[PDB]
C-alpha cells in the first residue's frame, strides 16, 4: 500500500 | 418531512476530480490506483441517477473555477450535489497537481447564500487523500 | 424563514483527522472501493448515513496492510463522517 | 482480527468549525435544547444519527435572533456531527 | 449491523458543567448552562446512563476525569457517553483556568487505550464555541 | 443571546  | 424531497428532474451533478500526476516541486508521488477509483466511481454514481462528469489532473485553480462555475450553474430541477475529490492531502488542504489549496474555499462556492439553487438540498462530498502523517496501529 | 450557509453539507472523509490514507497500485484505494461496493449493494434502498457507516465497518473491519508489507506493517484505517444535513436522505423516488 | 484505535467515536458539536454557538440564559443553549427535546421524544426509538440528524434540523429551523439583539442580530446555526461508527446506535433492547 | 446493547450497564455518562470561570481567562460566565446540565442529566439518566456532573472544573480536573473513566472497568457496559459545557475555541475547550485540546480529553478512550470499550461506541456531545465567524442566514 |  501506498499513502494519500 | 423527515427526508430530503427526491422529486426533481434529475438527482443531480456528480464531480469527479481526478488527480493522479503532480509536478515534481510539490514532492508528491503518483497516486497509482486513483484511476480505479475513479472508474469505480462514475460507473456507481452514474446507476444512482447522477449527471457524472471526470476530471483529470487539475491545477488548484481549475479545482476551484471549476467547483465556482458548478455552484453558479443552475439546480433548480436538481435533488442534490455531489462531489468526489481523488487526491493527495494533508489536514484541511487537498492537492492539485500544482500545489494545495484548503477544502473550505472549495466546498464554500456552495454555502446556502452563495448558491441559492441548491438550498435546502444535500451537498455530498467525498474525499480520498491524507489528513496528516499519523499511522492507525489496530488492537486485539 | 431563515437557513445557515453551512447547512445542509455532508463530507465523508476517506480517514480521520492527522492521520494517513490507504491506496492500493492494482486496485484501488481501501475507502473509495469499500464505498462502491456498498453503493452498489444499496445506494438504492439504505439511508446516507447507514450506506458510510457500513462502509466504516468494512474499511475498519475488511482491511489491514500485511506484514511482508514494507513501510507500513499491519496497520488500520477508520474513515470519518461530517454530518450538517437536516434530514434522511435517500437515493431514490 | 484488529480493529482502528480511533473507530467507534462519535462527535456532536454545537457547532462547526470556525464559528460560534448560541446561548440564552433564561432557557439554556440552542443545541442542548434541541437535543434534550428530541432525545425526550425519540431517544428510545430512532437510530442516533436520526436523532441528531433531526436535531440539526430543529437548531437550523427553528432557531433566530430577532435583530433587535444587540450583539448579534438574526442569526441562525447549525450543529455538526462527526461519526467514526461502525455500527447503527439504538439505546434500547 | 447495529450495535449490542445487550449488557447490564448501558453505560457512564460524565457531564462536565463549566459555568463560572477565572477572571485571568477573561471569559464570562456561561448563564444558561445549568438549564442545560439538568436538562441533559434527565434525558441521558432516562436512556439508562449513570450520569454525574461536575461543575466548574480545572483543565488538570478534565483530564484527569476522562483519564479516570478510560480506566475503569467498561466490561458490562454498552458504550460511554461524555457531556462537555463550556467556551471554546476550534480544537480546544475551555477549563476554569484555561484551554485544554479536545483530542487529549478524548483520546484515552482510543481501543488501544481503553479495551473494555472496543467495539463499543463512545459519544461526545459538545457545546462550545470552535471559533468567531458568524453565520447570516438566507431565504 | 451570547456566545460560547
Amino acid at each position: 500500500v501506498e499513502i494519500x | 418531512t423527515y427526508q430530503y424531497n427526491m422529486n426533481f428532474e434529475k438527482l443531480g451533478k456528480c464531480i469527479i476530480i481526478n488527480n493522479k500526476n503532480f509536478d515534481k516541486v510539490t514532492g508528491m508521488g503518483v497516486r497509482n490506483g486513483t484511476d480505479k477509483d475513479a472508474e469505480a466511481l462514475f460507473k456507481c454514481f452514474r446507476s444512482l441517477g447522477f449527471d457524472v462528469i471526470v476530471y483529470n489532473d487539475c491545477s488548484c485553480a481549475k479545482m476551484q473555477d471549476l467547483l465556482k462555475k458548478a455552484s453558479e450553474e443552475d439546480h433548480t430541477n436538481a435533488a442534490c450535489f455531489a462531489c468526489i475529490l481523488l487526491s493527495h492531502g494533508e489536514e484541511n488542504v487537498i492537492y492539485g497537481k500544482d500545489g494545495v489549496t484548503p477544502i473550505k474555499d472549495l466546498t464554500a462556492h456552495f454555502r446556502g447564500d452563495r448558491c441559492k439553487t441548491l438550498l435546502e438540498k444535500p451537498k455530498l462530498f467525498f474525499i480520498q487523500a491524507c489528513r496528516g502523517t499519523e499511522l492507525d496501529d489496530g488492537i486485539q | 424563514y431563515k437557513i445557515p450557509v453551512e447547512a445542509d453539507f455532508l463530507f465523508a472523509y476517506s480517514t480521520v483527522p492527522g492521520y494517513v490514507s490507504y491506496r492500493v497500485p492494482g486496485r484501488g484505494s481501501w475507502f473509495v472501493q469499500a464505498l462502491c461496493s456498498i453503493l452498489e449493494e444499496h445506494g438504492k434502498d439504505l439511508e446516507i448515513m447507514q450506506i458510510l457507516t457500513r462502509v466504516n465497518d468494512r474499511v475498519a473491519r475488511h482491511f489491514e496492510s500485511d506484514s511482508d508489507d514494507p513501510h507500513f506493517h499491519e496497520k488500520k484505517q477508520i474513515p470519518c463522517v461530517v454530518s450538517m444535513l437536516t434530514k434522511e436522505l435517500y437515493f431514490s423516488q
